[PDB]
RNA sequence: GGUGUCCUAAGGGGGGCUCAUGGAGAACAGAAAUCUCCAGUAGAACAAAAGGGUAAAAGUCCCCUUGAUUUUGAUUUUCAG
RNA sequence: ACGUACGACCAUACCCAGUGGAAAGCACGGCAUCCCGUCCGCUCUGCCCUAGUUAAGCCACUGAGGGCCCGGUUAGUAGUUGGGUCGGUGACGACCAGCGAAUCCCGGGUGUUGUACGU
């Protein structure tokens, strides 16, 4: 018998389309934002770390009815501004991409007429209270080392409050419920790729230089590492808006939407779809 | 600009539900353009936001947490309905009848706890439930058994399971009387 | 303007016995010198909460850590009757301990730095003797 | 379009099985029988429903397998292969493009005969993939395979022939 | 209940003294507009978090029969509906359903004006956060009638409909959206919706000088028909319950500021 | 419902996975054992008695708790030689 | 306009197949020391962003068959409440009304859109 017939087509429901997408999870989105201990009605921000090949995507966003709200956005090709060129995607990426993004939050809200009803009522006895958002690691596997952890590493450094343990840092033992901080500074500063880039300098060359091809070709050692994120740390928390210019072809607004236009396949009209119907009828007919 | 208006009638309040009560007529004006009429539910708009926010601004207690400045607001006065009856008593069983006219008193928490001290083995044990003394001597190794209790018994039954069937009887008992008392319960 | 400290930033294990000292820089709040009581002191790095720098050679239960007003010096001072100044900088002890105390070194006070004279800084320990 | 190299099949996987029928023992051996013909613990398969004809209960353990991948597999593909001196049939290649065989002795891939363990047969069924398999595969944005790059009965026959120098019949 | 899932949902729908947030159905019927679909998105919008959804036609007319209703509402735990239907003679309406312990309590129609009908996509503002509730203004005279009303109704339904979650406190930015209702007493009356966003400026005093800002959607009501409540059962709905918080006073018998129990004499 | 057995109990939280069935394949293996792929709106399982229960789950397996009914209350109701 | 990250409506978006895709971005990909996880580095996790490739994912267009979504018609019609208001002893037959369907048929369509960063 056929399964997929007309009663199953019609009976048939979809899901979401990001759901269908395979990019969202919307169990825990609606926990991640309708939901609160209190009610006080405040605004909730969350931190949304997303990967890619060769991409880092850190986002502080609200939830709004019709579509959500980006109030700062860092990405880890804009590390190149800052120093670092290659490995934009490893932990210690992941690291300095969220400490961007918290001293850009943070540079926004001025804390580095229009003005809000908490500064028309505030007290005498009232101190600064601290940006808070929570994480947001969507399909992610959250196990000990990964970088979504380290982009909140980063973030909650540059001060922003994300409430967090640390027993998924790198150098997190298990058994003795204790955190070894010389791994987790190996990690922040990149120590880990670069005792991977000793290790196959000694043992495997070829491994060694097709791997590190660019590393070479750019005179990056193993050694400097700690130096160059450190300094990227240094230079991000001094100007956290410096611009960035890609090495991309740049045109205006309008030439890449004419560029765009250029290569767009027409719908076709109900005139031409029509004599491709009577075309199609001739030739059964002939 | 103002931050005070000037009307009539004075508003009313309800700041449990955030509600402000304007009486005072909206002269709608009797034009066909949307732009003037919008702009004069506007500036109603704005006059209520305006004195609402006056009010909380005003009248509430502010206190400022680590949360935020937060407004203390008095309980809705609002008469709105209720989704679901107020919760009633229960109707009351045969054994709360007849503790209530016996005058049993309910055992305390600490009495009716599952837990009981056995002094030949030395140790704490349950009661009842999972490895419970209600079923003691199921698991052990060498029972004695009497010889007119192994002759009135049925074939095939062992003694192994004496102490399963006097629970299965009193929990079907007990269901009994709960179905019972539960019926009448739905009668009245 | 200063304003109250409400929240944790960073919990940084790494002595083995208790805290018996702490300190800033005088550069900025990145560098923080701790003394402790498992014979060492520590440099941490207080921007990512990590440490930075082990300072070993006292045999006893370092009392106390003190910068230099300039920030260039650090000098600790234990129960071994030694005082020792190290470079931040590098982790690295300058020139040998400072011995002729005959009981525990308790106290520290560097001079200040406009009174530094002939192409030194001086530095006063206080002592049980 | 087709001489991409993006296109060219290899082998997902090796899958080796033993469906002993009965626990214990016999299982016990046959496990030993794939952890040597492998290296790496094998998996004990439970049934699903009671069968009293077959002499089988719900939950019991009654087989056991192996998943092989990489350069592995393909040399015990070529063992078994070699058993089957590369003859196949055409019954054996499936329409979604993967194929198998059985085996009767396992001794005569290599192993030498032990009594303490004994005789057992075995069934290989191979998966063949294209790169690009990950996209059904990965947790994130999975989807389906296009139509285009599904591998076929008769593509998978002519990779056979002229990689194993095989002979279908 | 057997199961704790199941006895949890059971003790969840068992009546309460402090009773839960109500929860909104909305729900179409055979034949209902895009207009009134659209209206329906707008309210299910401005209520996400207290909200369910049907997607299918239903056959019910519920002037007539409210037996679906309130099957639908005992299943579903939802204590208000927004039911939307067209005919020729009421083209674009929405029936506000108030139950009470699974029977019907009241029902009003509204008539949608098609021609004024803005949804909240048409304003290009920023929008309200999701679960956030809005302050409400109800202006015009058509709401202190002497005798209750289709628009004393109405207002309680959108009180009970905007209303959220009940709190003790409130963040001072949220404070942010208001909800404004106005409608005249008297050919027909209408009833006007309209949602505005808030912002704050210097006046040069303690408080600020309040500017609002379209949010959305633009709806017009006229009211239509009316179903009243029984007076025993207004009467069982409107009795409040007493929380065990409230302390039942007693003569002469006080609490000081440390705690003690202090009697008076005399 | 009656017997005879087995269990670090149920529950709770978190994570991973997807079911019944059909088609085509794989020594014994043959309608019915296990394994592989494709298709499968749930047609399985679990709760209830939907006229819209649940699919990166409310299903099913792992990890952690199993502490078998906590403490406080000038408050609610009943009682207290 | 195109792409990506979050989204909103949740099939006009789904089921099947073909053709094309500048730029960049996604993606497939390469390697398993370290973090981490499997019977299997398949998935998950880490490192590379070099090299290959648009084959697939993705996007656009096209095509059948379903399905789905709008508007009109059905039609103010069936049906149902009213001696309602007129006759009929009455039941009821018209009329006056109030609510008020669906089938069939016709016509159209096969995604719109918010924030941020880029091409």
């Amino acid at each position: 018998k056929l399964v997929k017939n007309s009663a199953y087509y019609s009976r048939f429901q979809t899901k979401f389309k990001r759901r269908r997408q395979g990019k969202t999870d919307y169990y825990a989105r609606k926990r991640l934002i309708t939901q609160a201990k209190n009610k006080y009605n405040a605004p909730k921000y969350r931190l949304v770390v997303r990967f890619t090949n060769r991409d880092i995507i850190t986002q502080m966003v609200t939830s709004e009815i019709n579509g959500d709200k980006i109030f700062a956005a860092a990405y880890s090709h804009e590390l190149r501004a800052y120093g670092i060129n290659h490995g934009l995607t490893n932990w210690a990426a992941a690291y300095a991409t969220g400490l961007l993004l918290a001293r850009r939050v943070l540079a926004k809200l001025g804390l580095d007429g229009e003005y809000t009803l908490t500064e028309a009522a505030e007290t005498e006895d009232g101190e600064r209270r601290p940006f808070k958002a929570i994480l947001d690691v969507g399909l992610a596997r959250t196990s000990t080392g990964a970088r979504v952890f380290g982009v909140m590493k980063g973030a909650s450094d540059g001060g922003i409050f994300i409430p967090h343990s640390e027993n998924r840092f790198p150098g997190y033992d298990i058994e003795t419920e204790e955190l070894d901080t010389e791994v987790l500074k190996k990690y922040i500063y990149g120590g880990h790729v670069a005792e991977y880039m000793e290790t196959l300098a000694d043992d495997d060359e070829e491994r060694y230089k097709s791997q590190f091809v660019k590393y070479i070709e750019d005179d990056v050692e193993a050694d400097s590492l700690e130096e160059l994120y450190a300094e990227a740390h240094k230079q991000i928390r001094a100007d956290p808006f410096r611009k960035y210019v890609s090495d991309a072809p740049k045109k205006s607004k309008e030439e890449w939407k004419a560029e765009s236009l250029k290569y767009k396949k027409a719908k076709l009209s109900r005139e031409e779809r029509k004599a491709r119907v009577e075309a199609k009828i001739k030739q059964l007919l002939a | 600009l103002p931050v005070t208006v000037e009307k009539p009638t004075p508003y009313t309040f309800d700041l449990g539900l955030l509600l402000a009560n304007d009486p005072n007529p909206v002269n709608v004006p009797k034009t066909t353009d949307t732009q003037v009429l919008e702009q004069h539910l506007a500036s109603v708009a704005r006059d209520g936001a305006q004195v609402l926010i006056n009010q909380l601004l005003t009248t509430t207690t502010i206190t400022a947490t680590k949360d935020g400045v937060l407004l203390t607001l008095p309980p809705p006065t609002t008469p709105l309905p209720r989704e679901k009856p107020v919760p009633q008593p229960k109707p009351e069983t045969k054994w709360q009848a007849f503790a209530r006219r016996r005058g049993i008193k309910p055992k305390t928490r600490e009495q009716r706890r599952n837990l009981q001290y056995n002094p030949t083995t030395g140790q704490w044990e349950r009661k009842w439930g999972y490895k419970g003394a209600n079923k003691r001597g199921e698991t052990d190794p060498i029972i004695e058994v009497s010889a007119a209790k192994e002759a009135m018994r049925p074939e095939g039954t062992s003694v192994r399971g004496d102490k399963r069937r006097e629970i299965r009887a009193r929990v079907k008992k007990n269901q009994k009387q709960m179905l019972r008392n539960q019926r009448i319960a739905a009668e009245k | 303007k200063v304003h109250a400290v409400s929240r944790l930033a960073h919990r940084i294990p790494g002595h083995g016995q208790p805290i018996l000292s702490c300190q800033f820089s005088p550069v900025s709040s990145s560098r923080l010198a701790t003394g402790s009581g498992d014979n060492t002191a520590r440099i941490w790095d207080t921007d990512s909460g990590t440490p930075k720098f082990t300072l070993k050679g006292h045999t006893g239960w370092v009392l106390g850590v003190s910068w230099s007003p300039d920030g260039k010096y650090l000098a600790t001072c234990s129960m071994d009757t030694t005082v020792r100044v190290w470079d931040p900088e590098s982790g690295k002890q300058v020139n040998q301990e400072f011995r002729g105390h005959a009981k525990w070194v308790l106290a520290l006070a560097w001079q200040p730095y406009h009174l530094w004279r002939d192409g030194t800084a001086r530095l006063a320990s206080a002592s049980k003797d | 379009k087709a001489q991409n190299p993006m296109r060219e099949l290899r082998i997902q996987k090796l899958v080796l099985n033993i469906s002993v029928g009965e626990s214990g023992d016999r299982l016990t051996r046959a496990a030993k029988v794939l952890e040597q013909l492998s290296g790496q613990t094998p998996v004990y398969s439970k049934a699903r429903y009671t069968v009293r004809q077959f002499g089988i209960r719900r939950n019991e353990k009654i087989a056991v397998h192996v998943t092989v991948r990489g350069p592995k597999a393909e040399e015990i593909l070529e063992r078994g292969l070699k058993v089957k001196e590369y003859e196949l049939r055409r019954r054996n290649f499936s329409e979604t493009g993967n194929f198998g065989f059985g085996i009767s002795e396992h001794i005569d891939l290599g192993i030498k005969y032990d009594p303490s363990i004994g005789i057992y047969g075995m069934d290989f069924y191979c998966c063949m993939t294209r790169p690009g398999e990950r996209v059904a595969k990965r947790r994130r944005c999975k989807s389906r395979i296009g139509a285009s790059h599904r591998i076929t009965r008769e593509e998978t026959i002519r990779w056979f022939k002229q990689r194993f120098d095989g002979i279908v019949r | 209940p057997r199961n704790a899932r199941s006895k949890r949902a059971l003790e969840k729908r068992a009546p309460k003294i402090v009773e839960n947030p109500k929860t909104c159905l909305f729900l179409r019927g055979t034949t209902c507009s895009q207009i009134t679909q659209d209206a329906m998105n707008d309210l299910y919008a401005m209520r996400q978090v207290h909200a369910k959804r049907f997607h299918k036609k239903n056959a019910i007319h519920p002037f007539e029969d409210a037996t679906s209703l309130c099957f639908f509402s005992e299943k579903n735990d939802c204590s208000l509906m927004v039911f939307g239907s067209s005919n020729k003679k009421r083209p674009h309406t929405l029936t506000f359903v108030r139950m009470f312990d699974y029977k019907v309590l009241d029902m009003l129609e509204f008539y949608l004006d098609p021609d004024t009908y803005r949804s909240i996509s048409q304003f290009k503002t920023s929008k309200i956060p999701i679960g956030m509730r809005p302050m409400m203004v109800f202006a015009g005279t058509a709401f202190e009638s002497p005798v209750p009303n289709a628009f004393t109704m109405a207002k309680s339904m959108l009180i009970d409909f905007f209303r959220g979650e009940p709190s003790d406190k409130i963040d001072v930015e949220g404070l942010r959206f208001v909800v404004v209702v106005t409608a005249d007493e008297p050919q027909k009356p209408i009833l006007r919706l309209r949602v505005y966003g808030i912002r704050t400026k210097r006046s040069g005093t303690r408080l600020p000088r309040v500017e609002v800002e379209e949010h959305g959607p633009r709806m017009d009501f006229r009211l239509g028909r009316m179903r009243e409540p029984d007076p025993a059962m207004l009467k069982e709905a409107m009795k409040k319950a007493k929380t065990p918080q409230e302390e039942r006073t007693k003569k002469n018998i006080s609490m000081d500021l440390l705690g003690d129990k202090i009697g008076r004499i005399h």
